[PDB]
């Protein structure tokens, strides 16, 4: 789910 | 109220454009050091990194650091926590004034959003409860700095974007490498505590609407610290902290906190319609250090 | 995941920072924009009195160059000659401000948005972003020592346009300023006098990419089922305080990316123009006109224009 | 009603 810029 | 930013010129010479293989994201330079992510280095995406795989396999010369199309000599290459310090040959000679601070909730600061090393845009920002903030980035956000300007002119460095969780809250590290909440700069299933209402910011919102003449949301009501901290427990707020700050403020208005603090649970309820300072509802993005800057210039 | 967030920004102040000087004339202080060898400011700072209706003819006439004192970081400019040209003064000074920016100048028109660098002792403070509002006025931030804090727009190659100097604050609480020609937008008086500003309109066209940036951010509660033309809108706009919308294609790539409608997206400002009543849209307590379709597709997708 | 700044 999180996503790394 | 306004929501603004502090000057970003300073920060601004100290972002450099960091690219990996073809990975580009940003960096800040200070001194002879360039801190940015470490996930730079990581070779995919869509997949939780081996960063020790990727740190003993990482090689020097596929880094490129620039400072307005300026290329830098990388020297070194460090990994501490989730940022890498890249040691670099030439000095920047506008490091200005400034010590490294790690954020509590409740602090603001200032966010210079930057794309390939050049700043596109700058603005104000809370630290929440949950150690999350809600700003915009995009494609190649990371490594934008996070800053804030003492009174002395010392430039305090404490955020370098990230990742955004799932939830679409956005999570940076210190410059220490710590990530903010212990989240982890992984591709994982990351979920964030609830948000709290930043009840001492909503009290100074509230001190702000009666300098400027809003007073018919003012409750007739008492409520003290203890009543209003649970209160709190059941609609998403923080605990009032704590009563003492208050007291010049107090006079003006003939209001005690306590009667600022009823009006909150009255409006919470909702509006009926009417508005205070343009809002609908209630505000928790200003502390009381930007209400009395903006109202006296203090 | 699934949205990026929308966030009101100014553009960077960097280069902006470095033509901000201190001018002061007699005791007045307040801040000047230093472009190649010539210092623009409020005329103003030359008046005997802020406070009172300000013979401005007399006051030039009656002007002293050693009564200006021109700094740069506490760094002293030479003043040369001052000439006045509208509701500002030019001020050439010796030194030449070698950080002077690739720059233009810009008049601005109702539903542009610009930067903010408020000023107090030629020293920025802070930055911030804003719509020139139907009515020639903006909502900033402001108090004693404002005046001359610049307005400005960065273009994609690098060009400054510099386009307003603050000068006024309405009895409403509004603010007024000047372009760098002197010339009062709005055709506003730079005279402590009553003047009474036009209602403000809200700009259709920003609401329209608001609700567009909140369907890409998964709000979507407030989307109406029913559709409304622009000719239908543009009929309702006139009578409930909004602009007309021009013009239902500008759209097309946020439709497409949406698949919703701007007429859907019409008829939704409509019953939302009570308000929000408990609910929220992105943060916001009430229809938003801040953002305009330029700055909402750059937050998005990282272009411009 | 307006100042100047």
């Amino acid at each position: 789910x999180a996503v790394l810029x | 109220l306004k929501k603004m930013a502090q000057p970003s010129g300073c920060v601004e010479r100290c972002v450099v454009r960091v690219c990996y293989g073809s990975t580009v994201l940003n960096g800040v330079w200070l001194g002879d050091t360039v801190t940015c992510p470490r996930h730079v280095i990581a070779p995919s995406t869509t997949v939780l990194i081996d960063y020790d795989h990727a740190y003993s396999t990482m090689r020097l010369h596929n880094f490129s650091v620039s400072h307005n199309g300026v290329f830098l000599g990388v020297v070194g290459v460090t990994m501490h926590g989730s940022v890498l310090r890249i040691k670099v040959s030439q000095s920047n000679v506008h490091t200005p004034k400034h010590v490294f601070k790690t954020l509590k909730p409740g602090d603001s600061f200032n966010i210079l959003a930057c794309y390939e090393g050049i700043a596109s845009g700058v603005f104000g920002v809370n630290l929440r409860t949950n150690f999350t903030i809600k700003g915009s980035f995009i494609n190649g956000a990371c490594g934008s700095p996070g800053y804030n300007v003492r009174n002395d002119g010392t430039v305090e460095f404490c955020y370098l974007h990230q990742i955004e969780l799932g939830s679409g809250a956005h999570v940076g590290s210190d410059f220490t490498g710590s990530v903010y909440g212990n989240f982890d700069d992984q591709p994982s299933l990351q979920v964030e505590s609830a948000n709290l209402m930043l009840s001492d910011n909503v009290v100074a919102f509230l001190y702000a609407a009666l300098l400027n003449g809003c007073r018919w949301w003012l409750c007739s009501t008492r409520v003290n610290v203890d009543g209003f901290n649970e209160w709190a427990m059941a609609n998403g707020y923080t605990s009032v902290s704590s009563v003492e700050c208050y007291s010049i403020l107090a006079a003006k208005t003939g209001v005690s906190v306590e009667q600022l603090l009823a009006s909150i649970q009255h409006l919470h309820e909702g509006f009926g319609g009417k508005n205070i300072l343009g809002y609908s509802s209630l505000c928790d993005e200003f502390t009381l250090a930007e209400v009395v800057k903006q109202m006296y210039g203090v």
